[PDB]
């Protein structure tokens, strides 16, 4: 009911004709199953199922904003303490409204 | 026109207050508009326009 | 510090010239400078040529004070692993030079963003000193610990 | 010289673990212990040349390990007392595990690979211990790591085993997590790795918190503690290992080279753990989980006694080195009962007839543990005992610590050995070839010597306390050695089940701590790339 | 292998490129209608 | 140079020549002679030119080519690494097709200016289009995705590049020119932004990897990635240096929310093509952080990282394109009992995926060593971020490994001589770096 | 006044809905499994439990 395929030799040829089944990269693979794939499939195609509500909009803001400021306000701190230990003026950061226009410390300067 | 006049209103009347020339000035104005244009509108309309 | 135009075009020329005279004779430490191209320019970028020259002298600058690093590492080490149990007191010089050799090396280039690599704690106790002088020259309380004599085994 | 140990292990592993196919069950069975035995003759050098002779040695194997601008690490080997003590001590017990593994694991199919995977266990053991610099210990660290990885989880189809893998390697990278910060704090303000120049008098609170939270990863103490247990389903000699030296020491020995710990933290910390791990061997109904309680339990004294007094590192070591010896001895011991009775449960051991070897060594290592007078552990354990008295916290917990522990220990003694046999009438057997009695008489020789030749140079020096002071942690032994053997009760069935459940840590983390994890999954994916930036 | 001459010809023909390019990029209207801005071009007209 | 340009551009030119029965082999000789020209370049690379190593110009500012410490470093893996693209695939269209891409990627990485730059890229856009989009095994979501998010990309790089053409007159590198504009920097940034994968414009990648072949997967990982790094060393970093130290703060916010969000996102994976590219995406964060600190000790550390993840991510994604051809399935639920029934792939698997978690003997401890220690140089609370979390890695490291290690299995699934000699090279490379040959 | 938002397709209800039948794993049985949730209970010193357990003599 199996054959071998594969030749050493290499005299090999595919018996496309042959009653019994060639045992090819084809006999190993695994036998799928009706309800996992459907699981595959809803678990990849979850976009569907998406709805916004006050508790998906709680969730989001709550984590993902909520790193994001906290982050944001952690590397502003280190950044206020780099120019603090470094004794270089106040940096014009992006979003912060300094009136100092340092932005690049000069390397021939002594700070 | 009611909602442009929302727009134009709330933008003079914040730069007024603040007296500085300031973005803020245009996304309250537009927070306010999109405020308006959502005021019954299903659950996401009103977060998505005043953003908008 | 004002530099007009004239000056400007006066040290152009004079750059123009300096690469004339190194296009000269074929060098092959050309970009392994000893000496830097002098200058008082606002911006390095403005003159190419200066920027480059002066780019390559930072870099075998640099190259040096790892390899000096190394070297002091390399006595310490030694020392270190001679004396015993009398290192604390034989080795606090060579320590201190060592911990010097490494600040130079990482503070010359630390970059716009980085910080001063303080090696030795010495300036973290030299503002403990001067937070001390002040609290007590104006009665207040200092809540900080006081400078120390040794915070490391060097500085 | 020095460095032939490591390459006689690291061969070994190669050698099993690579070629096999060619060697067979029997040439690993040959060239694991012919390597471990050539590796402690180079041990037994190296020891008799660093520590009795005081001569460190430096070995510098290549330099510019990583040459990245200024940083500068070299691979180099530094042999230092500690590291002789520590170096001779593990290759002593590997080589007793690899003697034992010949007929215990016999009956599993990849005989090779364990062996192997012993053998580069080991050898990373001593790359961690010899280390020069911050990194070589990092280097050591993870291949432990990584080892004990791959050796808890030898038996995948159970998903316990798996499990308890998986465990281990998560809190074991939080805790390296932890290290790898502390080694770059201690680089950037001292400008090297290597441990001479590590040296700094004050140091930020901030270093010595990262220290002591990668160090209690893998000497597992409070909080931490989860995966020793769970790391029972690894076959025996694994546990013998990991618990007994490789480990639960390294925590230790990272504290103990560099002095950057904080007195009030350790301390309590230490105290906690040798408490906690008290009262849960006590619940314990497995006989190898009764053993890595009093693992944990003894590992809280050495933290302790690093706050007692500064002799409290050369004490934390003593009893590290006379603790890995009696510890395996009880491992081994256990493995071979279990081999022996089919069981893993206390309630059905009972009085047989067996090997006179196995039943004195089992019952030296349980005396060992329990304090007996003029014992290796009973001066290691004295030396912590008596020197702890200062601080009065640390001492009463740790005094009850040691009731607990004789409880136990007492109760254990009896169930194995004097109680009547509880098994079922069936055929059972497990045969001792004369490989294993070698192994035993090795753990005997060890226990034996560490009477002899001490563990610190400090134990015998005179603590100046009064005789009643001396001689408490003796009698508080036999207290609790009495109301073992008695089996009686101790606490309600409230507590008794509260210690059952090992004080609920690892409940906590499954309903609170995963749940967050998995929420902040779910937020993430299916809330967010998945959901609110994805496509119709 | 003269790696400094080679630098400093890749250089100077960068220069060289970035200049003219600059020259060609200064344009005046060419309107025929633009007289004003074209006076001094030399232009026939057939109208 | 020279040589190396002159084989890219033979590389295609010869498949136009041959028999249409010889193209695997010819294509195979061509790529192993591309490798030996990128090692005669890398011996022809003088370390006393501090600069660049070497520079040539073909009669224009667009055709000036030159080789640097991070162009050098990503043309030898692009070289490197094309072979075992070229031995698996089959099929002259699909040869033609990654033969086009490979030379578009190598002439990107070597050129000099920003505008040619644009052009050699950009220029692989169709061809990923076509190649991610399949007749059977493709996805043309995964194809629109990628196709949409690179053109955005580029034509703001593009508007960019534009700008200083203008206003500075030139556009090559080797022209120093600053600028202070944050408009012109936000246009260099935003492709930077979308092809190193960075929270919220990672999408792209995982489709385009999982609907992509084995070839275009190990390539994409491999150097496609990489390209960030050299725009941002050669054609961000000397011209909008101000705007990313004005910056940092969003940039580091945006770099740590990438890897946070991706490690987390990696923990809901049950494909295992899905779990590799969202490791690359976590990987991508500290590489762009470290450059963008500006320092000797980051940019090296990110190149050296972008090395270690074009070693270590192309070999899990040939293990698991074995594992599928063997098995036909990606996700991890049917996959098990894989220690017992596949011992060779198991050890290879295993060993990748300890070099994915940074152990010491592997190149990635060494590259995230140095990574950290750039963070620490700039904040000690910044390293500390990045060595926490590297914990969500683990756990779903070990969750994969944990039920791919042990079950019930009835199928022998092991590799054959081919899967073991493509994965050869990429395992010495791998413990040749491990040991510090960096 | 007819808008974009009358004509936009809002996410406000799920496209796909569940399948309501959901596969249970198989477990051990347990046959009592009531949680404790009380530390100090009647339960522990009941007189049942001093007949069976406490008492006899061992
Ligand atoms: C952070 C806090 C928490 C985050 C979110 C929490 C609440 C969010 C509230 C907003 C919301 O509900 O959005 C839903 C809403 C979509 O409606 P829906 O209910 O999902 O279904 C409708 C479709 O039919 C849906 O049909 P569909 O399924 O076929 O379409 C799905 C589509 C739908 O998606 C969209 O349409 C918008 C996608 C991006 C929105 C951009 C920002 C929105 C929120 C940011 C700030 C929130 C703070 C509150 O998703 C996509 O495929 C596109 C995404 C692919 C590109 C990825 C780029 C990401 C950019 C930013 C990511 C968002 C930030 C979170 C991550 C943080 C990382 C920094 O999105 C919007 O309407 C966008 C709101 C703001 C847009 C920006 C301003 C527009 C500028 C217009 C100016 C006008 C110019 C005038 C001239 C006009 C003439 C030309
Ligand atoms: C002097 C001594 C002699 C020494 C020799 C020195 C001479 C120097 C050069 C002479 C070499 C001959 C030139 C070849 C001409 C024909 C090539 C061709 O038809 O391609 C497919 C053809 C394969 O033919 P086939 O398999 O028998 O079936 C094709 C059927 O006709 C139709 O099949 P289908 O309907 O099934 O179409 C399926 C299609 C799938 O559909 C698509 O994907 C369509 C996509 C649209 C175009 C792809 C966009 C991206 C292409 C990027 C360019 C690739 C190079 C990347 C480098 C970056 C450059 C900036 O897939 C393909 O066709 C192949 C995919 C990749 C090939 C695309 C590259 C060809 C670009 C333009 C070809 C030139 C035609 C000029 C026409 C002249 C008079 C009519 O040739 C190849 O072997 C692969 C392409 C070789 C590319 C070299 C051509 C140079 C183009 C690069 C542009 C640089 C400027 C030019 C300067 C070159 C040096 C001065
Ligand atoms: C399918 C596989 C089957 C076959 C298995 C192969 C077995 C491999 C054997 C493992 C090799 C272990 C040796 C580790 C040392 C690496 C050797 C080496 O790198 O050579 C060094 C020379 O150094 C040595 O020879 C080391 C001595 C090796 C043996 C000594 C003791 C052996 C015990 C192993 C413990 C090594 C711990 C090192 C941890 C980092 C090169 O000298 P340099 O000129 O200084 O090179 C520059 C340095 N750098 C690489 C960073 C660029
Ligand atoms: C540092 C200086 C010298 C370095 C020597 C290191 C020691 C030997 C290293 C050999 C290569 C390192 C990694 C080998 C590939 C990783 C795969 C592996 O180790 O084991 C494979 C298979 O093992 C092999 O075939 C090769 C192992 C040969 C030697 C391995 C020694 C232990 C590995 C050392 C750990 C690497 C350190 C990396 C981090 C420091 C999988 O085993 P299991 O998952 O447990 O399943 C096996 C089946 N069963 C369920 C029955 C258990
Ligand atoms: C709709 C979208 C958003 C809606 C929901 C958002 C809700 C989030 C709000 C709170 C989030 C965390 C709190 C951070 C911001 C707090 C207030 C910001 C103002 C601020 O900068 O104060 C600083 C906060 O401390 C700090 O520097 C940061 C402390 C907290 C960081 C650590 C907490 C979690 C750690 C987890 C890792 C995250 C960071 C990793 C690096 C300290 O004041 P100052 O002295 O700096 O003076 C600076 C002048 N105001
Ligand atoms: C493409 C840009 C569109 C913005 C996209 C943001 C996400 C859309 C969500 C809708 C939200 C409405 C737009 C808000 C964005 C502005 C950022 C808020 C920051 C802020 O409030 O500070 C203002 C200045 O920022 C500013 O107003 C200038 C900041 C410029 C916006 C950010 C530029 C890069 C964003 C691109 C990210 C990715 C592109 C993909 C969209 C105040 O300033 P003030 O002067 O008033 O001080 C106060 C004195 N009264
Ligand atoms: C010697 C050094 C100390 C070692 C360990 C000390 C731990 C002491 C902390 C526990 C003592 C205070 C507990 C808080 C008071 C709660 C009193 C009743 C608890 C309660 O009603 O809800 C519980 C909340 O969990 C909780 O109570 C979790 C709060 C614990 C705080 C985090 C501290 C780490 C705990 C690690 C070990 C502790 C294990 C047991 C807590 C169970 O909640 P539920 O699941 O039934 O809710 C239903 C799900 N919708
Ligand atoms: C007998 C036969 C032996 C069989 C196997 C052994 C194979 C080779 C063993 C030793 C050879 C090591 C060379 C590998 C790469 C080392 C490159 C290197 O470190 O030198 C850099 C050259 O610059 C460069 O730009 C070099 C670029 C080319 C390097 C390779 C790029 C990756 C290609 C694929 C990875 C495979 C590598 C093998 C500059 O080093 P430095 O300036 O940073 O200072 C050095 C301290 N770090
Ligand atoms: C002054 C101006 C004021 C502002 C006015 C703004 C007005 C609109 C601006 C939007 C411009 C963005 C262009 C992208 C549009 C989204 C993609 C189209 C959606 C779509 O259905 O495409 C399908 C697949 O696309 C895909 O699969 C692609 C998925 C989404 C692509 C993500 C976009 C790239 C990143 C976005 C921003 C990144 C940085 C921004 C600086 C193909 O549909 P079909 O072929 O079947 O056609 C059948 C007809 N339905
Ligand atoms: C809300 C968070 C911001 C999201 C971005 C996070 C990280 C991005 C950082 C990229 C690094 C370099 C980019 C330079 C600036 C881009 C964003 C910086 C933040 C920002 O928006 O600052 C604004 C100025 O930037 C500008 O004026 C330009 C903004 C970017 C323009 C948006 C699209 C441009 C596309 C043009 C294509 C090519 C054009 C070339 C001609 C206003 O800040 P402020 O100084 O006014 O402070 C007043 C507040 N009180």
């Amino acid at each position: 009911s199996s054959r071998i395929a594969g030749d050493t030799t290499g005299k090999y040829t595919p018996n496309i004709f042959s009653p019994e089944t060639p045992m090819d990269r084809s006999f190993s693979h695994v036998p799928k199953n009706p309800f996992w794939e459907a699981w595959v499939f809803r678990r990849d195609n979850i976009q569907r199922e998406f709805v916004w509500t006050w508790q998906t909009i709680f969730d989001l803001a709550t984590f993902v904003g909520g790193l994001y400021v906290a982050m944001y306000a952690t590397a502003s701190f280190c950044s206020r303490q780099n120019d603090k230990r470094n004794g270089y003026p106040e940096r014009n950061y992006y979003f912060s409204d300094s009136k100092s226009n340092f932005v690049i410390p000069d390397e021939r300067e002594f700070y | 026109t009611l909602l442009g006049a929302i727009f134009c209103a709330t933008d003079a009347l914040y730069e007024n207050y603040s007296g500085k020339k300031s973005y803020t000035s245009g996304m309250v104005a537009g927070a306010a508009t999109g405020a308006v244009f959502a005021i019954g509108r299903p659950l996401p309309q009103p977060l998505v326009w005043p953003l908008v | 510090t004002t530099a007009t135009i004239e000056e400007r075009r006066a040290f152009h020329k004079e750059v123009l010239d300096i690469v004339q005279s190194k296009l000269a004779n074929k060098n092959s430490e050309w970009a392994r400078p000893e000496e830097p191209i002098l200058h008082n320019l606002k911006s390095e970028k403005e003159e190419p040529h200066v920027y480059y020259h002066n780019n390559n002298f930072r870099v075998t600058r640099q190259l040096i004070h790892f390899e000096k690093t190394k070297i002091f590492e390399d006595e310490l080490d030694k020392c270190m692993r001679t004396h015993g149990e009398a290192k604390y007191r034989k080795c606090q010089e060579i320590a201190k030079r060592f911990q010097a050799s490494c600040r130079v090396a990482s503070n010359l280039e630390r970059g716009p963003n980085a910080r001063k690599r303080d090696v030795g704690f010495i300036y973290q106790n030299n503002k403990l000193r001067e937070l001390e002088k002040d609290a007590k020259e104006l009665g207040l309380n200092n809540p900080f610990p006081p400078s120390s004599p040794r915070t490391t085994i060097g500085y | 010289m020095f460095l032939l140990a490591v390459y006689f292990l690291f061969f070994s592993a190669i050698a099993n673990g690579f070629f096999g196919r060619y060697l067979g069950v029997r040439g690993s069975q040959l060239l694991g212990p012919s390597a471990l035995f050539l590796a402690l003759l180079c041990s037994g050098t190296i020891f008799y040349e660093v520590c009795i002779q005081g001569c460190s040695t430096n070995i510098k194997l290549f330099e510019n390990f990583v040459y990245s601008n200024e940083l500068n690490v070299s691979a180099s080997f530094l042999y230092d007392p500690l590291a002789a003590t520590m170096t001779l001590t593990v290759v002593w017990i590997s080589c007793a595990v690899h003697a034992y593994q010949n007929l215990y694991m016999r009956g599993d199919g990849s005989q090779t690979l364990f062996t192997s995977y012993l053998s580069a266990f080991t050898g990373f053991m001593l790359i961690l211990v010899a280390g020069q610099n911050l990194v070589m210990l990092f280097i050591g660290w993870e291949g432990i790591g990584v080892c004990s990885y791959l050796l808890i989880g030898y038996y995948g189809s159970r998903v316990s085993a798996v499990k308890s893998a998986n465990k281990s390697l998560i809190v074991n990278k939080i805790s390296d997590g932890f290290l790898l910060g502390s080694m770059l704090y201690l680089w950037f303000y001292t400008g090297s790795f290597s441990y001479c120049s590590l040296a700094t008098f004050q140091i930020p609170d901030v270093v010595s918190i990262l220290v002591l939270l990668g160090a209690i990863g893998k000497s597992s103490q409070l909080f931490f503690h989860v995966w020793l247990a769970d790391a029972m389903e690894g076959p025996t000699p694994v546990s013998a290992l990991i618990h007994a030296a490789t480990l639960v020491t390294a925590g230790i020995y990272v504290l103990c080279k560099l002095n950057l710990h904080s007195q009030s933290a350790v301390g309590i910390l230490g105290a906690a753990t040798a408490l906690m791990g008290g009262l849960f061997g006590l619940a314990a109904n497995d006989l190898k989980r009764v053993i890595a309680f009093s693992t944990c339990s003894q590992l809280g004294y050495m933290m302790a006694v690093l706050s007692t007094c500064d002799d409290g590192a050369d004490f934390a070591m003593g009893h590290l080195v006379s603790h890995a010896g009696f510890k395996a001895t009880l491992f081994l011991s256990a493995g071979l009962s279990i081999a022996k009775e089919n069981n893993n449960f206390l309630n059905r051991y009972g009085s047989r007839q067996g090997s006179p070897t196995l039943s004195f060594a089992t019952t030296i290592a349980s005396l060992n543990l329990l304090g007996f007078p003029e014992l290796g552990g009973f001066y290691s354990k004295e030396s912590i005992l008596n020197n702890a008295y200062i601080n009065q916290g640390v001492s009463i917990i740790l005094t009850l610590a040691t009731f607990l522990t004789a409880f136990y220990t007492s109760k254990v003694l009896a169930q194995l050995y004097l109680f009547p046999y509880g098994n079922g009438r069936q055929q059972k057997s497990f045969d001792i070839d004369a490989t294993t009695l070698i192994c035993f008489g090795l753990l005997l020789s060890e226990m034996l010597l560490r009477i002899f030749t001490g563990s610190s140079l400090s134990q015998n020096m005179t603590t100046n306390l009064p005789a009643h002071i001396k001689n408490l942690p003796f009698w508080v032994a036999l207290s609790g050695a009495l109301s073992g053997l008695a089996t009686t009760n101790l606490f309600s069935s409230n507590f008794m089940r509260f210690f059952g459940n090992r004080g609920g840590f690892d409940v906590f983390y499954a309903r609170k701590c995963s749940n967050v994890f998995y929420h902040n999954a779910y937020v993430s994916y299916t809330l967010l790339d998945r959901g609110f930036l994805k496509l119709y | 292998v003269d790696s400094q001459a080679e630098w400093y010809a890749e250089y100077d023909k960068l220069e060289k490129a970035r200049q003219k390019r600059r020259i060609w990029k200064w344009r005046d209207s060419d309107s025929r209608d633009e007289y004003a801005i074209n006076a001094e071009e030399p232009v026939i007209y057939i109208r | 140079m020279s040589l190396y340009l002159f084989m890219l551009f033979l590389q295609p030119l010869s498949l136009s020549f041959v028999s249409r029965s010889f193209s695997k082999i010819s294509s195979l000789m061509m790529s192993f002679a591309t490798l030996w020209s990128a090692v005669y370049m890398w011996f022809t690379s003088n370390g006393a030119n501090q600069t660049f190593y070497q520079v040539v110009s073909w009669g224009s500012d667009w055709s000036t080519f030159g080789v640097c410490y991070t162009s050098l470093y990503i043309s030898l893996l692009c070289a490197f690494i094309f072979p075992i693209c070229v031995i698996l695939v089959q099929g002259y269209r699909a040869l033609s097709i990654l033969i086009c891409i490979q030379t578009a990627v190598s002439l990107s990485i070597v050129s000099l200016h920003m505008l040619a730059f644009y052009a050699l890229f950009e220029s692989s856009l169709l061809l990923f289009f076509i190649l991610i989009g399949r007749r059977k095994y493709g996805s043309l979501s995964a194809a629109y995705n990628i196709s949409i998010y690179t053109f955005i990309s580029a034509l703001g790089f593009l508007i960019s590049a534009f700008w200083l053409n203008w206003s500075f007159g030139s556009v090559c590198a080797l022209l120093p020119n600053e600028e202070a504009n944050s408009f012109v920097a936000f246009g260099i940034f935003i492709l930077l932004w979308v092809k190193a994968p960075l929270v919220p414009f990672h999408l792209w990648l995982p489709e385009a990897h999982v609907y992509a072949p084995t070839a275009g997967s190990v390539l994409l990982a491999g150097v496609l990635l990489k390209i960030s790094i050299v725009g941002l060393h050669v054609f961000f970093l000397p011209i909008c240096a101000s705007s990313i130290v004005k910056a940092f703060p969003l940039i580091l916010s945006i770099c740590l929310g990438s890897f946070i969000f991706s490690s987390f996102s990696t923990l809901k994976q049950i494909d295992l093509k899905k779990i590799v590219a969202y490791s690359s995406i976590s990987h991508m964060a500290i590489v762009f952080l470290s450059s963008a600190t500006n320092s000797g000790l980051g940019i090296q550390g990110a190149v050296l990282y972008c090395i270690a993840h074009g070693l270590i991510s192309p070999g899990l994604f040939l293990l698991v394109g074995i594992l599928y051809k063997n098995t036909n399935t990606k996700l991890v639920f049917y996959l098990r009992g894989l220690s017992q029934q596949a011992p060779v792939w198991w050890s290879v698997w295993v060993f990748f995926m300890l070099g994915n978690l940074a152990f010491p003997l592997f190149p990635n401890f060494i590259a995230e060593v140095v990574c950290l220690s750039a963070l620490f140089k700039n904040h000690e609370l910044y390293a500390y971020a990045f060595i926490f979390f590297s914990f969500v890695g683990t756990v779903y490291s070990s969750t994969v490994l944990g039920r791919l290690k042990g079950g019930v299995s009835s199928q022998c699934v092991d590799a054959s001589r081919l899967d073991v000699i493509s994965w050869n090279p990429l395992v010495l490379a791998t413990v040749v770096t491990g040991i510090g040959y960096m | 006044v007819k808008t974009l938002a009358d004509y936009i397709h809002w996410r406000n209800k799920p496209s796909s809905i569940p399948p309501v039948d959901e596969y249970r794993p198989p477990v051990p049985l347990v046959n009592y499994d009531k949680l404790s949730t009380q530390f100090f209970s009647k339960l522990d010193n009941d007189p049942v439990i001093n007949r069976v357990l406490r008492a006899p003599k061992v």
